[PDB]
Order: C-alpha cells, then structure tokens, then sequence
C-alpha cells in the first residue's frame, strides 16, 4: 500500500506500511451481480502484464433519468469484509456445481 | 398454471358428497320401475382444512426500504376487509404476492 503527494511539481510516493485494505467475496449472491456482460478489466492474457482493477457499479430500474420505488441501494461496506495489512494474505475455494461438458 | 398458482400432477383430491337418497312410500303392489318419489332432504355441517406452508425467507442486503403492503392511512366510511352497517364483507382490492425485491 503506497502513498503518494504531490509538491508544486514533483511527485514522490511511499509506502505506507500500516494501511490496510478490504475484501470480500459476495458467496451469498446478495449483489448486482456484474461479471459475465463481458466487460474489460480481466487480468492480462500475457503473465507479465500489470493490470488496473476496474470500478465496481450497478444499475438498477429505472424510469428514465429519475428511479422507482423498487429502486434498490446497496451499501458495500454493509457486509463483513477481510482487512488485510502488508503482512497478510487472502485466500478462498469454490466448486462447480454440476454442468454440461463444453461440447467441442 | 396461466391462471398463477402451483401446477400439480397428483392434486389434491377432489372430494365428492351427496345426500343418500330416501324414498317415499312405495305402493303396495309391486312394480319394475325405478322409485320416482323421494323425500326432500338437505344436510349441514361443519368441514375443516388446514394446509402446511413451507416458507423462504427473505435475505438480503439492501440499503434502502422496501415497498410493503399497507393499508389506506387515512380515514373511511368503514375498515376495509371487514363488514359494513349490512353485515356484507367485501374485499376492496386484489392484492398481489410481490412486494419484496430481488437482484435479477
């Protein structure tokens, strides 16, 4: 975790070694659930290549610009996340349910 | 169902009653044809059914309020589902099943 500041013109960064950060995994399926429309921001083909984590947003019914009253609002700090330090490391599994073989 | 509900294979059986029939007098002199005279008859009572519901509760992590099922805040002639001045109940609306929210 690094902090960066800028004076007049120069940049400088630094670590800074108590930040944390937060990571959860939606395993209830309680969230928009946004992955599979085919959106940029997977990691890199080639290993060697440095990626940005893309911006997670959502939509929801609409009419028009203005919104209805099924409108939902969901809050992502409102579930239990994992804070991580620069010692720490995340880690989970998950298994397939039963599917079709990819006919080829 | 098209009409909504919960298509069953094996419903639940349809249950059949009916008044055994009592005969008038027959004549005192024997005859092939069926008795045409009855008694004017009718029954009463008193049936019961109760149903076991199995429930799925709700789980989720919205933010915002729902939208519920509430009755009319302000004033009336007379309570809604429930009898007038006649003794006629009366249901003033159909009310549908879904007011709680899911993520598509």
């Amino acid at each position: 975790v690094k902090e960066v500041t800028q004076n007049e013109g120069t940049k400088t960064i630094a670590n800074n070694l108590t930040s944390t950060i937060q990571v959860f995994t939606d395993s209830e399926y309680q969230l928009p659930y946004v992955l599979g429309s085919a959106h940029q921001g997977c990691l890199p083909p080639f290993p060697a290549d440095v990626f940005m984590i893309p911006q997670y947003g959502y939509l929801t019914l609409n009419n028009g610009s203005q919104a209805v009253g099924r409108s939902s609002f969901y809050c992502l700090e409102y579930f239990p996340s994992q804070m991580l330090r620069t010692g720490n490391n995340f880690e989970f599994s998950y298994q397939f349910e039963d599917v079709p073989f990819h006919s080829s | 169902p098209l009409m909504g509900g919960f298509g069953l294979k094996h419903p639940p059986p349809q249950i059949l009653i009916k008044n055994t029939p009592v005969p008038a007098d027959p004549p005192t002199t024997f005859s092939q044809a069926k008795l045409a005279s009855f008694i004017t008859q009718y029954s009463t009572g008193q049936v019961s059914v109760e149903i076991e519901w199995e429930l799925q509760k709700e789980n989720s992590k919205r933010w915002n309020p729902e939208i519920q099922y509430t009755s009319n805040y302000y004033k009336s002639t007379n309570v809604d589902f429930a009898v007038n001045t006649d003794g006629t109940y009366s249901e003033p609306r159909p009310i549908g099943t879904r007011y709680l929210t899911r993520n598509l």
